[PDB]
DNA sequence: TTGTGGGAGCTGTCACGGATGCA
DNA sequence: TGCATCCGTGAGTCGAGGGT
RNA sequence: CCCUCGA
């Protein structure tokens, strides 16, 4: 019902999603298990006008 | 039978397409067996 | 920032989150973004990020997308090889993977349940939470956090413990196994023999 | 009032599930199992939380939703087949399985025998002649049922039924070797 | 489904390499 | 950002028969 | 898999 990770690639040491996305194993531990939010797109162009 | 000449052997990762082009149908119940008959549940594990 | 502002941006948690990241990626532009970094840089950031292009330039090479890392269907083993066998006592034994699998799928159906009935979104979220968390231990248990125990406080054995270890199907099952026209004795001295 | 009834939820009830939890782990032992339980709380207090009346301590309600989900699991697990995980099936375990079960661990040397000729039986169908042999073979070896047996000897049902009685007759008679597996 | 309500264990292991994260 | 820490890896072979 | 034993 909900997407999940593979393991194998987000706890693996070293993480190949913090390698892949440019993002501390930490915040991906933060994010995955619901600990914090990330902003996945911005809208530069309306934020602008 | 295989003649047992595989020429290489290659790994990559499984695409949720590849996932379903493999399964036969999706387990949607837990039950495994049912506890009178020995017979595998309809959806289960077994199914 | 969403009561305010929030028509301006998207923002989310979990794996749905991760696998927007790996939609938006530009996997051509942060493999060049490294490779400038490595060329004219020097130090531990050079390093790094050698150490990131590993991954990004081997995602760069025949397709192999990196959504293939967040998952939306699981496959399950095929039956024979995860059995259950009755025992003497009326009682049965099931391999752990059935009992990985069940958790899951307990997991996913309570999860549908919430999401039909529309529940509080931090219930929902726990129960995402948790389905990430019995597909880890599916996968490899034990790896994040506490491993899922059977009786005894012993950890069940995944996926990945099927193939690790001298127990493990390469040096159990493959490098070395059971054969047919064998026997076993004890030995004894029989000077009389020729070598 | 209904999403007035979902914010007062999340004021309310949500602020217990520690305690909730605490007492979830009490009696499951499991912490899986606990979150298990919890959540499956959570959905049996929300879906009727209209049915709880505002005001009174939703501690003790909410405890007894947990106890009642609880003592349902209990009773559904004693009506399911009671399974002991294990790490590996045992050889033990698979020979012992197999024997009470409706085919055995079977070896490569039964297996072998079966896809050679049974000699007796053979020659016994040999003997006969070739309408009996083919009545009787696809009669109760294959299986077919008599109007087909027809159809693919392209002679009546009755003299199909014919060949058949008096081919199994004289098998039965070719066949002294039924008292050494009868 | 209503006065109350946090598990049973556990460390009595060791050497090594490298990511992780922290000031 | 330069390391210190924490984590994750590995730790002989084959046998017997009794157990969850 | 664990327990006790064998070389």
């Amino acid at each position: 019902a909900a997407p999940v990770t593979h393991i194998w690639y987000f706890k693996g040491v070293p993480s190949r999603l913090g390698y892949l996305l440019d993002l501390a194993p930490k915040d991906l531990e933060k994010i995955i298990y619901f600990a914090a939010y990330v902003i996945t797109s911005v809208d530069e162009e309306m934020r602008h006008n | 039978l295989d003649v047992n000449f595989f020429d290489e052997l290659r790994i990559g990762l499984a695409t949720a397409e590849d996932i379903r082009q493999w399964s036969y149908g999706e387990v949607k119940k837990p039950e495994t067996i049912n506890y009178r008959t020995l017979k595998p549940e309809k959806d289960g594990l077994f199914c | 920032l969403v009561d305010r502002y929030g028509e301006y941006f998207t923002g989310a948690m979990g794996a749905e989150s991760i696998q927007k990241l790996i939609e938006n990626f530009d996997i051509d532009a942060e493999a060049e973004s490294l490779r400038d970094v490595i060329r004219n840089g020097k130090g531990q950031k050079k390093l790094r990020a050698l150490k990131r292009l590993k991954v990004v330039a081997a995602f760069q090479q025949s397709g192999n997308s990196p959504m293939g890392m967040v998952l939306d269907a699981v496959p399950v083993i095929p039956p024979e090889l995860r059995p259950m066998v009755q025992l003497d006592g009326g009682r049965f034994a099931t391999s752990d993977l059935n009992d990985l699998y069940r958790r899951v799928i307990n997991r996913n159906n309570r999860l549908k349940r919430l999401i039909d009935l529309g529940a509080p979104e931090i219930i929902v979220n726990n129960e995402k939470r948790m389905l990430q968390e019995s597909v880890d231990a599916l996968f490899d248990n034990g790896r994040r956090g506490r491993p899922v125990t059977g009786p005894g406080n012993r950890p069940l054995k995944s996926l990945s413990d099927l193939l690790k270890g001298k127990q493990g199907r390469f040096r159990q099952n493959l490098l070395g196994k059971r054969v047919d026209y064998s026997g076993r004795s004890v030995i004894v001295v029989g000077p009389q023999l020729k070598l | 009032t209904d999403e007035e009834l979902t914010a007062r939820f999340e004021r309310d009830a949500i602020p217990l599930l520690d305690q909730l939890y605490g007492g979830a782990l009490r009696m499951t032992r499991n912490p899986a199992d606990a979150e298990d339980l919890l959540q499956e709380t959570m959905v049996k207090a929300y879906a009727g939380f209209r049915s709880f009346r505002h005001g009174t301590n939703l501690k003790a309600w909410l405890y007894r939703i947990l106890t009642n989900t609880y003592i349902n699991s209990y009773r559904k697990k004693q009506r399911q087949p009671a399974e002991y995980p294990t790490e590996q099936i045992t050889d033990w375990q698979l020979a012992s399985n197999a024997e009470h079960s409706s085919t055995g661990l079977r070896s490569a040397e039964v297996e072998a025998l079966e896809a050679l000729p049974d000699t007796e039986i053979k020659e016994a169908l040999q003997a006969l002649p070739e309408e009996f042999r083919m009545a009787v073979y696809y009669a109760d070896v294959e299986g077919f049922p008599y109007k087909e047996i027809a159809e693919i000897m392209d002679t009546p049902i009755g003299t199909v039924m014919s060949r058949l009685h008096r081919g199994r007759r004289q098998l039965r008679g070719l066949l002294a070797d039924v008292a050494r597996d009868r």
